[PDB]
């Protein structure tokens, strides 16, 4: 389920 | 980068803003609160 | 801000500058395209807001200016005690977001455990200068018990303490209303602290933003 | 006496233009008030400062 995934700022932050 | 995006927060039951870096991450990542709630809202 | 250094140009898109009669009065935080948060003791008639600024001494292509069209000071603000030191400012039109203008998410959880934060502002520096280039400093949240020991009888649930015991990094005059940023969320607003500025002995005191979730959203929804 | 007190920013962190009577200068002078507290040698205008302390 996509909606239960953590918020991920990702590696370009 | 620092770009304001939206994700569905299961502890609040609704979407919330977060700073996205502009690349990678995952799919719980929407450019508006409306789009987030249309996909993940109850 | 004392004992800090210049921020990177792209690391503060949510920082506002509040001007009165052509000079800096306070900092502030863009939290919504129409709304800037600041400290209630920053209230004055006919304020101008600058967004997208880095160096106050020059005109910047990224900057956007707006009059405040509506000021909403917290109804329970008590100046004598610094309690509930928060104010909302409505801009004349929605800010155009960019690389250098973005709203900062609010901390909604008063139990958030991130204690590693930073402050920023154009306020007074350690040698008394007022910088043109916005300054930045990393600091940490201080426990409420340690906070109350520093200022006995003064710390309410609507206040939060933060500082740096090694260098005394701290906010100072001109920084009021600027952000205490923890985990990419707005945790506090610059409010008051020790005289002289510096947090080696007594931390800076910040408006506890997580307490104002519902007041903020209610005010924004008209 | 109020007009002999040092100019005090107080503990709040705003930059508000105010006026205080400077004893050695013999006249009122600007200073930046923090927005809360301080003392009574602190006036909105130069004229009102000089009207009280001059």
């Amino acid at each position: 389920e996509v909606c239960s995934e953590q918020a991920e700022t990702g590696p370009c932050r | 980068a620092m770009i304001s995006r939206w994700y569905f927060d299961v502890t609040e039951g609704k979407c919330a803003p977060f700073f996205y870096g502009g690349c990678g991450g995952n799919r719980n990542n929407f450019d508006t609160e409306e789009y987030c709630m249309a996909v993940c809202g109850s | 801000l004392v004992h800090g250094g210049p921020c990177d140009k792209t690391s503060h898109p949510y920082q506002a500058a509040l001007y009165t009669s052509g000079h800096l009065l306070c900092g502030g935080v863009l939290i919504h395209p129409l709304w800037v948060l600041t400290a209630a003791h920053c209230k004055k008639p006919n304020l101008q807001v600058f967004l997208g600024k880095h160096n106050l001494g020059q005109q910047e292509s990224s900057q956007e200016q707006s009059s405040v069209v509506r000021a909403v000071i917290h109804p329970d603000y008590d100046a004598a005690s610094h309690d509930q030191d928060i104010m909302l400012l409505r801009l004349a039109r929605p800010a155009k977001l960019s690389e250098l203008i973005q709203p900062l998410p609010l901390e909604r959880d008063c139990s958030a455990q991130t204690t590693s934060c930073h402050i920023l502002g154009w306020g007074k520096t350690a040698d008394g200068d007022f910088p043109d280039t916005i300054q930045c400093a990393y600091i940490h949240l201080v426990s409420r018990e340690e906070c109350e020991h520093a200022y006995p009888g003064q710390i309410t649930q609507n206040m939060l303490c933060a500082g740096d015991e090694k260098y005394g990094k701290d906010s100072c005059q001109g920084d009021s209303g600027g952000p205490l940023v923890c985990g990419d969320h707005l945790r506090g607003l610059v409010s008051w602290g020790n005289i002289p500025c510096g947090s080696k002995e007594k931390p800076g005191v910040y408006t506890n933003v997580c307490r104002y979730t519902n007041w903020i959203q209610k005010t924004i929804q008209a | 006496e109020v007009c002999s007190e040092q100019a005090e920013t107080g503990p709040c962190r705003a930059m508000i233009s105010r006026w205080y009577f400077d004893v050695t200068e013999g006249k009122c002078a600007p200073f930046f008030y923090g927005g809360c507290g301080g003392n009574r040698n602190n006036f909105d205008t130069e004229e009102y400062c000089m009207a009280v302390c001059g």
